[PDB]
């Protein structure tokens, strides 16, 4: 079946450039056109670039002319966005989508890479167990936090026993205070669970190649 | 460019209740509407397109149409998957736009939340930073007040909030509030209230710590 798979985000700096690629397989490339759109961190979608499947009528949205260039491999099945000029705007998931919905039939999107263009630099988070010692929530219950402070940029994996526990669990999104990100993540376990049990955070900031585990351990 | 005036920006409805979600362009686009529907996941399939043919696969239950310049999709009788958020499209001219949105969310019903305070962790505390956590579990409506009182004054500048989406399962939300403070101004006061205020009960759901020996 039908699949686009876009791959070139990452942190860049303003003025910089990024060249993303959007892999397609299940369908001939070659005779459709194809598009950019792209999605900024919590607002709609919007057109960026079009180029037909000959390579011979582009098209480009007012607020990406010039800086951006449109482009495909029809015999690598790869269609390309060549970015110049990245300001802070530029910032979004862009996703790459097949199109000629005239006739066409399917409508095939993409899952969306992620490209954040800040001045900013990286920066590996700092994971605070939350252990109760006041997580009451009901007595029959126990509560359990994390706290992953100070990183940029996104994204970070948080996970709640290595994966194993993934029921209860409440993350939250991340939030930019200054020039950083903070998430936390709450779960949920019956008293006895814990601490007879063992829970653990393990936060993972991919763009700084930070792991980390914390045993939430009673006390305060 | 062709502005697609999409409406309304968010509604939440029973399950079984219909909905009209609104496109309006701005100019001849001969129906050359779409409708794409992102699901949370961020994932993008499309509903309808010609401004009215259903896509394989979409449920019947979904049905675009036209009258003059005005698009509209209706969603008869809204059972879970329909959780999501809406787009309308017009692929008729060059510069392609995009309608503004519409956030469905599920009217359940009432649900206070479950606050649990936790105090700075002692590795933070040696970072010289002093964060006290207090999240709001489960709750319905989104409509939440959080007030953050360290010893016996309210305070704001330091406050960090963070709203989930509506859960997949339970259909409520959760909350973060994160109070930061320097280890020092912590350390130097005692008390710590997380109050919050939710339409499900008129007494401020309080949850408060105290420091001092343990
Ligand atoms: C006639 P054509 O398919 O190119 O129209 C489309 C243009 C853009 C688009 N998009 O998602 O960005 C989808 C369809
Ligand atoms: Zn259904």
């Amino acid at each position: 079946d039908v699949k686009l798979v876009e791959s070139g985000g990452g942190l860049v700096q303003p003025g910089g450039s990024r060249k993303l690629s959007c892999a397609a397989s299940g369908f001939t490339f070659s005779s459709f056109g194809m598009h950019w759109v792209r999605q900024a961190p919590e607002k709609g979608l919007e057109w960026v670039a079009y180029i037909s499947s000959g390579s011979s009528t582009i098209y480009y949205a007012d607020t990406v002319k010039g800086r951006f260039t449109i482009s495909r491999d029809n015999p690598k099945n790869t269609l390309f966005l060549q970015m110049t000029s990245l300001r802070s705007e530029d910032t979004a998931m862009y996703y790459c989508a097949r199109g000629d919905y005239y006739g066409s039939r399917g409508a095939y999107w993409g899952q969306g890479t992620l490209v954040t263009v800040s001045a900013a630099k990286t920066t590996a988070p700092s994971v605070y167990p939350l252990a109760p010692v006041c997580g009451d929530t009901t007595g029959s219950s126990v509560t359990l936090g994390c706290l992953v402070k100070g990183y940029f940029p996104e994204p970070v994996t948080l996970t709640w026993n290595s994966g194993s526990l993934s029921s209860g669990v409440h993350t939250f999104p991340a939030v930019l205070q200054s020039d950083l990100y903070t998430l936390s993540s709450s779960v949920t376990v019956t008293s006895s669970t814990w601490p007879s049990q063992s829970i653990t955070c393990n936060v993972a900031h991919p763009a700084s190649s930070t792991k980390v585990d914390k045993k939430i351990e009673p006390r305060g | 460019q062709i502005q697609m005036t999409q409406s309304p920006s968010s509604l939440s409805a029973s399950l079984g209740e219909r909905v009209s979600l609104t496109c309006r362009a701005s100019q001849e686009i001969s129906g050359y509407l779409s409708w794409l529907q992102q699901k949370p996941d961020g994932t993008i399939k499309r509903l309808i397109y010609a401004a009215s043919t259903l896509d394989s696969g979409v449920p019947k239950r979904f049905s675009g149409s036209r009258s003059g310049s005005d698009y509209s999709l209706t969603i008869s009788s809204l059972e879970s998957e329909d959780f999501a958020d809406y787009y309308c499209l017009q692929y008729a001219s060059s510069p392609y736009t995009f309608g503004g949105g519409t956030k469905l969310e599920i009217l359940r019903a009432d649900a206070a939340p479950t606050v649990s305070i936790f105090p700075p962790s002692s590795e933070q505390l040696t970072s010289g930073g002093a964060s006290v956590v207090c999240f709001l579990n489960n709750f319905y409506p989104k409509d939440i007040n959080v007030k953050w009182k360290i010893d016996g004054s309210e305070r704001q500048n330091g406050v960090l909030n963070s709203w989930t989406d509506q859960d997949s399962k339970d259909s409520t939300y959760s909350m973060s509030s994160t109070l930061t403070l320097t280890k020092d101004e912590y350390e130097r006061h005692n008390s710590y209230t997380c109050e919050a205020t939710h339409k499900t009960s008129t007494s401020p759901i309080v949850k408060s710590f105290n420091r001092n020996e343990c």
